[PDB]
RNA sequence: UUGGCGGAAAGGCCUUGGGUGCUUGCUGGCGAAUUGCAAUGUCAUUUUGCGUGGGGAUAAAUCAUUUGUAUACGACUUAGAUGUACAACGGGGUAUUGUAAGCAGUAGAGUAGCCUUGUUGUUACGAUCUGCUGAGAUUAAGCCUUUGUUGUCUGAUUUGU
RNA sequence: AGGGAAUCUGAACGAGAUUCCCACUGUCCCUAUCUA
RNA sequence: GUGAACAGCCUCUAGUUGAUAGAAUAAUGUAGAUAAGGGAAGUCGG
């Protein structure tokens, strides 16, 4: 096999942490560098191909895309790291004073038995003109060469029966560390949307813990699957919206439909919020939390520069076989049934 | 509290992916486990008529949904499960498919 | 065939990266940060919904 | 006690002052002995426990049940002390199969049978075709959704700077 | 009421042997899944 | 008894329910299946 992907062992957690970040330019505006959601879905798209030099210039191509569900990420903190001869070293983290039920749930393994007394003295530590919070924020701005944002996911807006959101750390590639820590100050308790991180025609690297297959039998026997994998260069085809109906509508199809198939995806619900439709196949299975970083570097070929003109979204039944896009088209083709009249 | 209800149990769900030689004895164990879930007592006693109902189609062909009459009572002196027992009986219906869990009126 | 780490191809790709190839990414970044700045104002309006 | 400074392990560095002892800068007056001719002659700094006399602070984890993104067993991810809670049923969708049981018919080969000897004459048997009927059944067990009905919410242990 | 045709061996043979022609197959390309 | 049948499959008379159990159900192993396209290219040798 590949000797790089060793030791071929089970990961530390389902939420794999992002190993490296995109560099930094100290003149660029403040913007997030990685996003997270919940991968669950896969679907077929057709599009006309404006890729000149190819055998399919001004032709149409069918291809497989994946739908990661991405509820609006909520900022609950910021971390500052000093540059040492020993690597980086977190000197101060700061939180949001009033955090959701989801994250106070993340701080316990057994949620129901506890008195739910998580950040009581920390919120009481805030309870004045600030004084100590602004002291720690001065501490971050004075030192700390890089600044990373503590976020979490909106787990309840996702159909998952987990209730327990994931903490993460996302660096900022907007220059002047002052603007980093003050962007964070403008964003405590607030939420960050998907399309404020990504857009169409943008290459990303989705990282995921790879679908556990359990025990398996130099070509050696042992563990197969459940490894933390980084896959790079998956083009974003569509960023979606929850409130907006006709997400499944293209420039061509234009029928008022959601990208959610009939009876939803298999083993996972519908979509009730923002999503990213990424091309190809992201690692992990359905219901799996994926962390989407962006490219690391200027990765422009013509596979990264071209504009996607989506023509049609397959929303037919994945559970079973596909014959109808809408429920409306099933009973339009069928005629009327027994229990109808 | 001595209370009697009725229940439809999806034996197609619980006996899914179980070997043909061991469905009917497991169906006994699944009805006992189901009654322990709903009554909160250990001693689940079963009607001999219910046993006749399970084992009707041999061992390999236990039905998909059976409608039962699980009944909480009070257990007598010299008891280890202190001091209540469930008692499960079958009820007569042409099809058990599509019935609500309903509290039985005792007279 | 020239390798992935073939020096001449890395230099030819650096000739690319100082032209159109970075400029499109540096326009996309401005459009992303713009909508991020737009995301503050909406939430501030929903601050003023409760403040009303 | 006023600040300023210190992130490389900062855990310390300078500074503003009030009090407060002491000063061998110089000069006086007392006291030391018997540890008997030496015997480290114990004056340092950790980690504590029991006592005191003052401040301060009002948990989780494991087992057991469940979950299935995990799974040889471990381990992992979940869920659960009154809730857009959970469990069981129930309904709605989506799929798979291909027209369920029962009943009726003028569609009926071929026949039994009343004689008006038939030019869909008749009473009955009568493969199958047809209709109620894309019906019936199954549909989560590792699909989706849940204004329905019914019920559960508390057991044992372990942990201290 | 599995073939067929030759040849080596003791004209058909005999589950004799070999070669070829036609058909067939997871033996393989290249494994995949299910049950016991 | 059905069946052309000493094929099985089902039973009457009579006699058994004896062989450690329970909980799980991943890979491997043995055995049996099915499989796109090609049809011995496998192998010393269908």
């Amino acid at each position: 096999g590949h000797l790089g992907f060793l030791p071929r062992k089970r990961a530390a957690s389902i939420r794999a942490r992002v190993k490296a970040f995109p560099k930094d330019d100290r003149s660029k505006p403040v913007a997030l560098t990685s996003f997270l959601g919940y991968k669950a879905g896969m679907t077929t798209i057709v599009r006309d191909l404006d890729r000149p030099g190819s055998k399919f210039h001004k032709r149409e191509v069918v291809e497989a895309v994946t739908v990661v569900d991405t509820p609006p990420v909520v900022v609950v903190g910021v971390v500052g790291y000093v540059e040492t001869p020993r690597g980086l070293r977190s000197l101060t983290t700061v939180w949001a004073e009033h955090l959701s039920d989801e994250v106070k749930r993340r701080f316990y393994k057994n949620w129901y038995k506890s008195k739910k007394k998580a950040f009581t003295k920390y919120s009481a530590k805030y309870a004045q003109d600030g004084a100590g919070i602004e002291r720690e924020l001065a501490r971050i701005k004075k030192y700390a060469s890089v600044v990373r944002v503590l976020v979490h996911t909106q787990i309840r807006k996702t159909p998952l029966a987990q209730k327990k959101a994931h903490l993460a750390e996302i660096q900022l590639n907007g220059g002047s560390i002052s603007e980093k820590v003050d962007w964070a100050r403008e964003h405590f308790e607030k939420t960050v949307a998907v399309d404020s991180v990504f857009e169409q025609n943008e290459m990303i690297d989705a990282i995921a813990v790879t679908k556990g297959h359990g025990f398996e039998g130099v070509a050696r026997a042992g563990q197969r699957g459940y490894h933390s994998r980084t896959s790079i260069n998956h083009k974003i085809y569509r960023v979606g919206k929850g409130d907006d109906e006709a997400n499944g509508a293209t420039s061509f199809d234009r029928t008022k439909k959601t990208i959610t198939p009939m009876g939803g995806f298999v083993h996972y619900g519908e979509i009730k919020n923002d999503f990213i439709m990424v091309k190809g196949c992201i690692p992990g299975n359905r219901k799996r939390i994926v962390t989407l970083r962006k490219s690391l570097y200027t990765n422009t070929s013509r596979k990264a520069l071209e504009e996607v003109s989506l023509k049609w979204i397959d929303t037919a039944s994945k559970f079973g076989k596909g014959r109808f896009q809408t429920p409306a088209e099933k009973h339009a083709f069928m005629g009327t049934l027994k229990k109808d009249l | 509290d001595v209370v009697t209800r009725e229940y439809t149990i999806n034996l197609h769900k619980r006996l899914h992916g179980v070997s043909f030689k061991k469905r009917a004895p497991r169906a006994v164990k699944e009805i006992k486990k189901f009654a322990k879930l709903h009554m909160g007592t250990d001693d689940v006693r079963l009607a001999p008529e219910l046993n006749q109902a399970i084992w009707k189609r041999g061992v390999k062909g236990v039905e998909y949904r059976l409608r039962l009459r699980i009944s909480r009572k009070r257990n007598e002196e010299e008891d280890a499960k202190n001091p209540l027992f469930s008692y499960v009986e079958p009820v007569l219906v042409a099809s058990a498919k599509g019935l609500q869990t309903v509290v039985v009126e005792e007279d | 065939a020239k390798s992935l780490r073939a020096s001449s191809h890395l230099n030819a790709k650096s000739v690319k990266r100082r032209g159109v190839f970075q400029k499109a990414v540096d326009a996309r970044e401005q459009r992303i940060s713009d909508k991020l700045k737009e995301d503050l104002l909406k939430q501030k309006l929903e601050d003023l919904k409760k403040k009303e």
